[PDB]
Order: C-alpha cells, then structure tokens, then sequence
C-alpha cells in the first residue's frame, strides 16, 4: 500500500501547529479549493481581423489550462515562453476527473468601443489537445445559447459563470489525444466565442490589441480522482 | 511468540478468497490498496431494459496474464499494461477461441453495456532468496491521455496509491478497482457514438521498482499470475451477438 | 421574473475615497490577500508592547 | 406552456404502406429511436421541407434529452384483416451495423409482437438504454450524432385478409415523448420555420 | 349484453405477457392445456457446482418456427415435430450463427446440464373467413420410443391432453410443459455416458385436425408463429464453451 | 382522440426522473416559459440616414419574430441567412394567441 | 410612452412594452391583412427609435449596427395549441 506506514522513527517532539498560516496572517491555507478560486491567466491574443455578427475569437472553456502558445520565433508572449502554466493547471495535473463550474473575468483593451457579445456553446465538442486552443454555423452570432453583451463603452470587462452543462458524471482533465469518438464531449464545458459588433471602418482600430482572459473555478469544482504529477521543469533553470 | 512447529501439514495458516466455484489460495497477506470508494449502482437513470447481473458467472476469478518475469529486465520496465475491461477478452481470443467459450464473459457477448467494480489478485510465486519489488498500479482511462507515456515510470505511479508485490515475502496483491469513469456505463461493442478504443476503464500497468537480485547459481525466472473479479457488476442492452466485433 | 418597475437611485460617482479621514470609518479596499475577512495577527510572543 | 405538456402530444411522422405480399422477413420502417424523426415533403424547392413530431421540434431547442419515447402504431384494419408484426428495439446500432438487420437478429433484444386481430392499435414504450445519461442533440446548427438505438418494425406473420377486404393495409406511425421524457440544456435550434425559405447562398 | 361500439382502437381488450425485455400480445384468449404439475427443483440431489437460474435472459420468449400452412396440405399431415429443447438451438443454428449470439441460449453455451419448465404460445393469423383446426400436443420422450411412427396421428395424441388452434376463431395456443424425464437434467453437450440424443425432453408435434377449406377466391395460406419461454430453468456444471458441439 | 392510448406494450422498468435536468445541473427545464424569457436576437439593421425629431427607425412590436431579412444577394445578416428563426417563434409557431 | 436613454452614459435601452389592445388575445402566426380590424390583433404596438443628432453629427452614424433583442418577461400566456410547420434543418444548409 502506498501511504502506509511501518516503523515510524521519530526524534521530534510537538511542534505548534499554526493552523496554516491562521496563527500567523490571519487566513487558512489548509483547503487548496479556495486558493483554486484566485484568478490567473487563461488565454491572451492579438487580434488579426482579416460582418457585425462574425466571431472575433473562439476558445474551448476547461479547467485544464489550454495548449499552451509560446508564440512564434521572434514575438513569445513572454509569460507562457517563461513563467509555464501558473497553479490551476499545476493541481489539475495532480487529478483526473473535474466537476465544476468556471468563471472568466475577460479583460478587453481600452482603445475599442464596440459593445461585445459572448456566448457559451455546450454543443461544440473538443477534437483534441491539438488546437485546443484560441482561435481567431460557428463562425457567426448564434440564437439560443447562453449569451450576455457587455457594452465597453461603461466598463471593458465581463465576468462569467460557465456553468457544467455536460451528460457525464464528471469530465477528463489531462492532456486529451481524442481517444473515444463521444469521448471528446468529456473535456470542455463548452466553445466560448467572444465577437465584437464593429463594422468594417472601425475594426482597424481594433487589430493588434490584446485581449487577456482570466479562469477561476468557483465553489462548486471537485476535483476527484486522485493521480499522480508529471514529469515538472524547473523554472529557474531556464537560461 | 513465535513458537515455530511445522509439520507435514506446513506451518502457516492457509487464507481462501471463495467465489461462485473458483477457490484460490494465498499464503501470504495481500497488500490491499482501494483507489475510490464504491460506486452506486447507476441502473436508474438511464437503463430501461432489463438490468440483471450474473453473480453466478460474473463473479469468478479469471487468470488473464501470467509472464515470466526475469532478472535482466532492466529497473524501470513495463510488464504488462493491462487494459481490464479489454485484457479480459483479449485473452481469450489470445487462446485462440471466441467470447463465448468462458463462462465468465458470455454476458459480454450478449449484453451491450457493462458497469460495475473489478477486483485484481495478482498472485506472484518468487523464492524467498529472490529479492525485488514490483508495483501494481491502476490509472483510469489510459488512452484518453498523451502525456501518460512521459508519466508511465515508477516515480508517477509511486504517488497515486498502488499495491506492491515484494519478491522477498512472496507477497500477493489484492486490488480493488471500482468503476470510475466519465460515463456511467462502458460499451462492449460498436457504439453509436463512440467506435475507437472500446469497453477502456483505464490501465493496470505493472512497473518494476527494483528487479531481481541473485547470486550466480540462483532462479533467474519469476513467474507472475494476474486474476481478475468482476463483482459487483451489471449488464443492459440485451443484444444480439452477431453485432459483438472482436476485440482489438 | 418580476420587472422591478420602481425607479432607482440617483447619485454621483467620485473618484477615490478620502485621504483625511483615519478614525471612525470602514475604508474598502481590493486586497491583495486571499481570505476576504483575514486580517493580521500578533502572535503570543509578539506582543505589541508600544501603543 | 411546458416540455412535458409539448411532448405529450402525439405526431404523425411515419406512414407504412404494408401490403399482402410481403413475406415474413420483410422490413416495414428502420426509424431512429430519437425525436428527430424524419419525414420528407416532396417539394420541388433546394430546401427540402421536413416535418417533425411535436416531442421533436420542442426537443430540437434542447442540447441534450432522456427518456422513454412512445410510439403509438395505428394500424387501419378492418377486423376481418389478420397480422402479426414485430415492433421491435436494438440498444446501440451505428451506420454499419444499421444494415444485415432481420427479425432473427431482432427477437435477441426488446422487441414486441402485435397481434392485429380485432384491435388496431398499440403504442410501444420505446427503452431508453443508452450509456450516457442524457444523449446530445442529432443534428444541431450548421456543424452529427446518430441515435442511442434504433427502432424496427418487422412482418412476423404476414397478411391474410379475407377475400372481400383489401390486399393492403396503411399503418399510421404516431410518436409522443414519453411520460419520462425530458430535456435539458438550451441551445441553438436545429430546425427553423418556413416563413421565409428564402435563402442567400453566400 | 353484447353492445359493439368499435372505433379507431377497435373494440376488444388487448391481452398481454410481459416477461423480461419481450412482450408478446394476443386478440385471443389462450386454450391452455398442462400435461403435468409444476415440479420441484432437483438442484439439491445432484449438484455441488453453483447453480444460478438467469430470469432475465433465459425466461425471454423466442420464435422457433414459423411456417405457410396451405389448404393444400392433407387431412393427417406433420407441420412441425419441434423437440422443443434441441429446435430452440438448432432454429439459432437455422439462422446459420452461433448459438452465443442469442441472449436466451448463451447458458447452454456456457453451462453443461439443464433443468427446468417451458412454456409454449403457438399463434396463428388465421384469416376470419377460414375454416380449420390444428392441434398443438406435447409427448414426453419421442425418440425414445419405436412405435410412435404408428401413433403420430391425431387419432392417438387427441387422447392426452392438448391444445386447439381453430383457424375459425384465430385461436391462440398456450401449452404449459413442465420437465419430467428419466434423469432430473438434460444436459445440453457432449457427456460422458449419453451422446446420442442429446437435450431432447420430446416433442411438441402440431399435426392437422381438419384443413383449411375455403372458396375458390379465399386466402390460401396461413402463417403460424411459435413462442417457447423456458420459465423455471436452471442450470449446473459451469464448462468450456469449447466442449459444445453443434447440434443435430 | 389525439392523445388516447389504446393498449400499451410497454417492456421498460422504472426510469429515475432527474426532474429536467434539477438533479444533475441544479435547474429546471419543466417549464418553457422560463426559457422564453431569455434574450434572443429580434433584429438587426445598418443605419442610412438619407430633424432633430425624425424617427430613426420603426419596428412593429411583436413576439411572433418579424418577417426575416435575411438581406441582399451580396451581404446577407449572416445570422438570419444561416441560423433561422433562434428559439421564440420556434415555440410561438407552436402556438395561435398570446396574451403578454 | 417614451423613454430616453443617454448614450454618453450607457448605450443600451432596456424596455418593458405592455399590454395594450383591446382584444382577449393576439394573433401569433404569419398574418395575411383578413380583416380590417383584425390588423389591431397582432402587435403590442409600434415603437420607434429616434436619435437626437443634428445634420453634421449624423454622417457618423451612418452605417453602425443597432441590434435589438427581446423575450417574454412574466406575462406571456401562449393559449391555444396549433401543431408546428413544416421545418428546415440547419445542417443540411449549403
Ligand atoms: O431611490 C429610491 C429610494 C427609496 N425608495 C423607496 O422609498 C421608500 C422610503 O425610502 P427611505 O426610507 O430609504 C422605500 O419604500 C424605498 O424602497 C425608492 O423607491 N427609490
């Protein structure tokens, strides 16, 4: 058995248990769920606009962290070419299984005015971890999902709530090879697209300006099964 | 306290495990190691057709892998990545004869759909000279990964909860495996749905922490048996078995 | 969904709260910490001997 | 104005002319276990029209549904006409194994025989055996998934009408969500209406 | 008192048999006929393997033998000797499959030795016009005896009891077969002191009464269907499907 | 009758009713006009302005979805060219009155 | 009725269009013009959106998009059953 234990061999004696850090900042630190909750980078892009109801950008929605874009030769997004996936997808990979909803806090730049519509499409399965990605009937303005318009001209920010429309019992969390052919509508919550409402005039102005996302689990993610971490790289190694 | 009296009967105290008709013996103690708790029975929430398990036939052992198991593989070794809900069938057609031939596998052949929890007995048969540790790991849904070959190495199994099969002791390795998946109910046939890596709980992969170690005159060959139970199980779907393609 | 057909308030924003004030009023911030009521402690043997 | 007061109603969807000389392997409808049931209008316009059953157009806003479908078979038969037919279930048949279908391979799984003598009408509950607990939307917007099962309706004892009836005998193919049926998630419709058919291709 | 009011449901009261996942329905009340009381079980005398019946696969109806039955055929004349446990495996092996791809047969596979009681539902479609009777008779033991060529008649099996399947009434035939035999199991293989004969309890013979008769324009033919629900069974001595030989 | 029900051959046992989705997502879906109440795309248009008073544009009010522009041949509403109708007169074709 | 809405501060008007006609119920199908004053029997009303630019601003808003949305909100009683049309399924579209 693994966590078994047979001849302990102590010399210590009892140390003050500080509870986590409560005896000393006033705060636990004992439950991971609720350091799962602060919010850390999901996604970023530069726009390459190439009608009103065009999908500016697409990204399936998972936990999981994305296919991680470094970027090109000359132009790394400097924190994903150096500071590798942060802390939600460090746990993740100390799991398996996920039920849970998310939220996504997107930060758009300040330079636009155009009010944004977003949408959330539980229908669009996910066809592998290659082009898991972002990515700039899909491609336009749908009706029935869930949708909501944040108008930038008040505040250029729309925070979310993703919640779980999946037919499982819970969904894949790894790094996913599309095994199974059903099997793929077991890793996202859902296709997100973000789609400005510029005409063609205006959407110059908005061409390479970046667009930052955030996630964040939010009090109803269980992560269950329990496996082992990964291979890691150290990050102070990097030259 | 350790008042040895051995006899024509031997000394120790045999240990059964008695099924439907299968009876097998250990000496030695099992390391028993439970991933999850177990599942709830899930017939009510999307089974109309008549659910009956078989505890008649479903619930007997089944040898699926012995392997001899020498000195000169290397520390981190694969041994046998066995795939339970597939290596169950696919050992069968590796002694060359349909499903329907085994009386622990004829509802796989009929039925359409299989839940339920697996055991894992994997006996092992070392000398008491002989000295090496395996482990014996489940990881659920194997395939459904792609950086599992950079994982598949005993320092990622050692940290999710496994058995160990000292080859000291002669130690034997019970494993409970319940069902764990994303949907509630594995197919075992071609599926509307999904056709590409079938009837796939995971992945029982037995790693080597530290091979064999003998002097010059000593048993090279460890011979190494895997048993598998199927107990708390439940079929629907009932079928026909013409649409029951092989396994791959 | 009832529609909430009574009209709202009607103030003013400002830009930052005040700089003066120090004594008798609840200041809100966005803290940097990560438990919303978590607040410093002096432990036992640091104590604060200087008021 | 409720799912569970839309699909209790049923649509006829499916019409079998089922005739005196078939023999008693012959298949009458192979219709998928969905409410997306099928029925082409022969019209001439490159938008073919379809009509749907009620359980399948109110189901066609949803993502994902679950539960038993009933069908109910109103066959028109005088009471002199005789049959026998299965109406019978197979749990799990994709686009290959759609085919080599008869009775024989049939009567393995659920499947009920109807005995039309002087009663003309039966509805068979059709299961609900998938293993997913709901079952994603078949067609969806402009972007394919096939039924969790697929219903037959095979001629176990054919026809043997006296001799001053009719050779043949219409079977009306009626569908209605079960009293389980239900729906969950909210999406993009499937299906639009024929007010304006006009369509730009772009 | 006789008050017709029929519709589009028609105006009788439809009958039914649920069983496990197969429900069959009839017009017509059955003309049930039991040669024999239900018996005891037997599985305490002689066996020590697990016995487990399988009531939801084993106790499914299925059709054996369907067949024309013109007016053409004679006043006297065989339409069906189904010896009822081998025509249930060998109508599987007339479908030209394995007798694994059927979810009511794969414990013949399985297991050795069967035990237990059989149901039969003839159905008929007659037309109402038509004019006819046929008999359905259960003998215990057919090919046992030497003489019966000289008794298969209706002459001889109107004197045990029977059902009656009139063309007139399109009526339906229930015929509830309890096991007796010389030996309390039948075993369905290969066996060490038998091979000859093997999993034959009779035979269900359906001779004709008296013919169609009909005009010159009247519906010629009559389809008739065969049930067979295998209801009380059990089953013993758990062996290889490799042992089963195909059946005569 | 329409919704009679002569002689049912039912062969399913008890499905567990999740209650529309309430005991897996922590929601209803029983009820369509809950659903009818989520916002949908009415229509859309593209300014041509050819008085400080002058009324801009005009609709017609109504839940019924308006007569679908789809557009010229050369720049269709790519929404109502493609994606047809959305959700509220998919149900309001199912019905005749309103009241609301 | 009317209602202003400042573009300067959020440009977005959120409405609630009552019921007033002089009916029991409206009309909901595709509506031929029958009768004469069976054309009061179908809408809520006509509303209009009018912007309050002079002639030199206006040049700047030609050609921006105004989307309108709608839904239901509380009232609505859809009374009698009528069977669907006949449907066109979207992923058949070229
Ligand atoms: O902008 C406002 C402020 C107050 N009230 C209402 O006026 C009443 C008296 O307000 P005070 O007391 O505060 C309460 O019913 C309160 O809800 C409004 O309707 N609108």
């Amino acid at each position: 058995e693994e966590s078994r234990n047979t001849t302990v061999l102590d010399t210590t004696t009892t140390l003050q248990s500080s509870g986590f850090g409560r005896a000393f900042f006033g705060e636990a630190f004992n439950d991971l769920k609720t350091l799962m909750r602060r919010y850390q980078l999901y996604g970023q892009l530069l726009l390459s606009v190439t009608d009103i109801d065009h999908c500016m950008f697409t990204f399936p929605c998972l936990p999981q962290g994305l296919a991680l874009d470094i970027g090109s030769a000359g132009s790394p997004h400097e924190i994903f070419n150096r500071c590798r996936d942060g802390i939600i997808p460090l746990i993740a990979s100390g799991y398996r299984f996920y039920r849970g909803d998310l939220r996504y806090k997107i930060v758009f730049p300040s330079n636009v005015n155009s009010n944004i519509w977003v949408q959330h499409r539980p229908d669009r399965r996910l066809e592998g971890w290659s082009a898991a990605k972002i990515v700039n009937g899909q491609g336009v303005y749908n009706h029935g999902y869930a949708s909501h318009i944040q108008i930038t001209r008040v505040n250029n920010v729309i925070e979310l709530e993703v919640p779980f429309y999946n037919a499982t019992c819970y969904n894949y969390l790894q790094a996913f090879n599309a095994s199974s052919a059903a099997s793929s509508y077991a890793v996202s919550l859902g296709e997100i697209s973000v789609g400005f409402q510029a005409t063609s005039d205006d959407i110059a102005s908005i061409v390479n300006k970046p667009v930052t996302i955030y996630y964040s689990i939010g009090d109803g993610m269980q992560f269950s099964q329990w496996v082992g971490y990964q291979p890691m790289m150290i990050l102070d190694q990097l030259p | 306290m350790d008042n040895p009296n051995p006899g024509p009967d031997g000394e120790g105290e045999v240990e059964l495990e008695k099924d439907s008709n299968v009876v097998l013996t250990t000496q030695r103690d099992p390391s028993t190691s439970i991933p999850a708790p177990v599942s709830v029975k899930w017939s009510r929430w999307t089974s109309n057709d008549v659910v009956d398990d078989y505890a008649t036939i479903t619930s007997r052992w089944y040898q699926i892998a012995e392997f001899v198991w020498s000195k000169d593989d290397p520390f981190d070794k694969e041994l046998a990545r066995l795939i339970l809900p597939r290596a169950l069938l696919s050992s069968i057609e590796a002694n060359s004869d349909a499903i329907c031939d085994v009386p622990n596998t004829i509802p796989f052949k009929v039925h359409a759909y299989w839940r339920g929890d697996m055991e894992v007995r994997v006996q092992i048969n070392s000398n008491k000279f002989q000295v090496g540790q395996l482990q014996a790991t489940w990881y659920y849904s194997d395939h459904e990964n792609l950086n599992i070959s950079s994982k598949r190495s005993v320092y990622g199994f050692s940290q999710m909860d496994h058995a160990l099969i000292s080859a000291s002791a002669s130690n034997e390795a019970k494993l409970v495996i319940p069902f764990k998946h994303v949907y509630p109910f594995l197919p075992t046939r071609i599926v509307p749905d999904w056709t590409t890596g079938i009837l796939d709980m995971g992945a029982l992969n037995i790693r080597v922490i530290a091979p064999l170690r003998m002097s010059a005159t000593g048993p090279t060959t460890c011979n190494v048996v895997v048993f598998i139970k199927l107990n708390n199980s439940e079929f629907t779907g009932t079928s026909s078995g013409k649409f029951y393609a092989s396994q791959i | 969904n009832p529609s909430y057909q009574q009209s709202p308030r009607h103030f003013v924003p400002t830009g930052m709260h005040s700089l003066a004030l120090g004594t008798n009023l609840v200041e809100p911030l966005h803290a940097l910490r990560l438990d919303a009521a978590g607040t410093t402690q002096h432990p036992v043997g640091c104590a604060p001997d200087e008021d | 104005m409720t799912v569970s007061s839309i699909a209790s109603r049923y649509g006829l969807i499916r019409r079998v002319q089922w005739k005196k000389d078939h023999a008693k392997g012959s298949l009458l409808l192979q219709l998928d276990a969905d409410p997306f049931v099928e029925q082409r209008i022969e019209g001439t316009n490159p938008i073919s029209l379809y009509w749907f059953a009620p359980v399948g157009v109110v189901s066609s806003m949803f993502m994902q549904w679950r539960g038993s479908l009933e069908y109910r078979f109103d066959i028109i038969a005088s009471q002199f006409h005789t049959g026998r037919l299965i109406v019978g279930y197979v749990p799990g048949l994709t686009a290959s194994l759609q085919l080599q279908m008869d009775y024989m391979k049939l009567k393995s799984s659920s499947y009920v025989v109807f005995d039309l003598q002087e009663s003309n009408s039966f509805t068979f509950e059709v299961p609900y055996v998938s293993y997913r607990p709901w079952w994603v939307r078949k067609y969806g917007g402009n972007y394919s998934t096939d039924a969790p099962s697929t219903l037959f309706m095979y001629v176990q004892v054919p026809l043997i009408p006296m001799e001053a009836v009719s050779d043949t005998i219409d079977i009306n193919v009626y569908v209605r969500g079960g009293s389980s049926f239900e729906v969950c998630v909210p999406v993009q419709p499937s299906l639009g209406l024929n007010w304006n058919t006009d369509f730009i291709l772009r």
